[PDB]
């Protein structure tokens, strides 16, 4: 832990990087940008978050984007914009042949 | 209901509906949270039952 | 994207529990407003369908 | 003058306090008022007669 904490420059690709693009145009406001060593959207350890959570509760990182649900839980530590896309507890089925 | 009208189109809008009220009234947190939790707890598919 | 798409969905979107995936921000911060209307003018617009 | 009509006229003009009914959230109609988080998600669709 004492020397650099990694700093690997890799390249992102994806649609929330996109919308990220997108709002940052549109309210010109330019970002450091990291991932955290969780790996995870953030749960309740011991009381204390992690990921995406626990960054943006501590303020380390000031937003976090990806496949972020909008749960009551979450929003007592932070605040969720409108949701962008449509989520939850869905069915998936194999199709059948014809009859 | 009638089954003679019958709906088209793949779903574009994708958007939500939403109870909406002033700016300066202080329910608005309050109605998100209970709004969430009723989604959680299944009301709403009550609701839609 | 399945290798032969053999496989469905269901209602095409006619979910259970809905909910939505969207950003975090800070507790009440300033921006939450307008990252709000920005995401709701790009609704508007039309470019998140394509 | 860039009047309003409607619920929201009658809302911003004070006469009510909560719209329920089906309002669809977009950016034109966030300026003067607030919503809660959507509590019934949906599309934009066609009738035709069977
Ligand atoms: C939104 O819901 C909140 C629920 O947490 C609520 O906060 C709670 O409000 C009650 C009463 O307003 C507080 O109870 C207090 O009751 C007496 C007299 O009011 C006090 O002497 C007590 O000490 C006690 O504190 C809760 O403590 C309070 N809880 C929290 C976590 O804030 C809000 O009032 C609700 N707001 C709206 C606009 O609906
Ligand atoms: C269903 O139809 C497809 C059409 O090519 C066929 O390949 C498949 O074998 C069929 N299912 C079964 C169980 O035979």
């Amino acid at each position: 832990t004492d020397e650099e904490p990694g700093y690997i420059k890799k390249c992102c690709k994806g649609f929330c990087i996109d919308i990220l693009k997108k709002i940052s145009k549109s309210v010109k406001f330019t970002y450091d940008l990291y991932l955290v060593t969780n790996g995870k959207h953030g749960k309740k350890i011991n009381g204390t978050w992690n990921g995406m959570i626990g960054e943006v509760v501590m303020k380390r990182a000031y937003m976090a984007v990806g496949s972020l649900t909008i749960n009551e839980e979450r929003s007592e530590v932070v605040d969720f914009s409108v949701p962008f896309i449509e989520t939850g507890i869905s069915v998936m089925v194999s199709r059948s042949n014809g009859t | 209901q009638k089954c003679d009208l019958v709906t088209t189109g793949e779903l574009f809008f994708r958007s939500g509906f939403g109870i909406g009220m002033r700016k300066d009234s202080p329910w608005k947190q309050n109605v998100s949270l209970s709004i969430l939790k009723s989604h959680e707890n299944g009301f709403m598919e009550d609701l839609d039952k | 994207r399945d290798e032969g798409c053999k496989l469905v969905t269901i209602g095409s979107g006619k979910v259970f529990a809905s909910t939505g995936y969207g950003i975090a921000i800070q507790k009440d911060s300033g921006w939450k407003r307008q990252v709000d209307l920005a995401i709701l003018q790009l609704f508007g617009d039309g470019e998140m369908e394509e | 003058k860039k009047e309003w009509n409607g619920m929201m006229g009658e809302l911003l003009s004070g006469q009510a306090d909560m719209i329920v009914a089906p309002l669809t959230i977009n950016n034109e109609r966030a300026q003067y008022i607030e919503f809660s988080k959507p509590f019934k998600y949906q599309g934009l669709t066609i009738l035709v007669k069977k």
